């Protein structure tokens, strides 16, 4: 099968920008 | 094997995500314009029925499809929300239900503008 994804697009908007954090690990 | 039903299809999650996780950055900098209006143009290079073939053809493979796409933005003039995204859509094998993730950004922008007072 072809799958397996995890927001990536996500992921990338912090590496242009990464200005929101509220302490989540 | 008696009645058949027939939903529709439009927003569903990780394909939203997409449009929310770039113009998320785009809400903030008003580019929503810049990055809904571009993306509809990935929806009609698709739905075109000359260039429906050359997306669907089994010679564009995929490594080349992302020199493709890259080498099209070029002359497209995409813009700066518009040329990462498009990539993700040609980089996993995603430009066949590529139309529905553009509809979901129409629906995501409203809740950019729902909780943003700017008129006066």
């Amino acid at each position: 099968q072809k799958t397996g994804t995890a927001e990536v697009s996500s992921i990338l908007e912090e590496r242009i920008l990464g200005a929101d954090t509220s302490v989540d690990l | 094997f008696a009645k058949l039903v027939r939903p529709p299809v439009q927003i569903y999650g990780i394909e939203g995500r997409y449009a929310t996780a770039l113009y998320s950055a785009a809400s903030k900098q008003n580019k929503l314009e810049q990055v809904e209006k571009e993306l509809l143009r990935v929806g009609q290079i698709l739905k075109e029925p000359k260039m429906a073939a050359s997306l669907l053809n089994p010679y564009v493979k995929r490594s080349v499809k992302v020199k493709s796409l890259s080498d099209m933005t070029a002359k497209e003039k995409f813009s700066p929300l518009t040329s990462n995204l498009i990539n993700l859509l040609a980089e996993n094998g995603r430009l066949t239900n590529t139309p529905a993730v553009i509809s979901a950004f129409s629906t995501m922008m409203s809740v950019h503008r729902g909780e943003v007072p700017c008129t006066v």
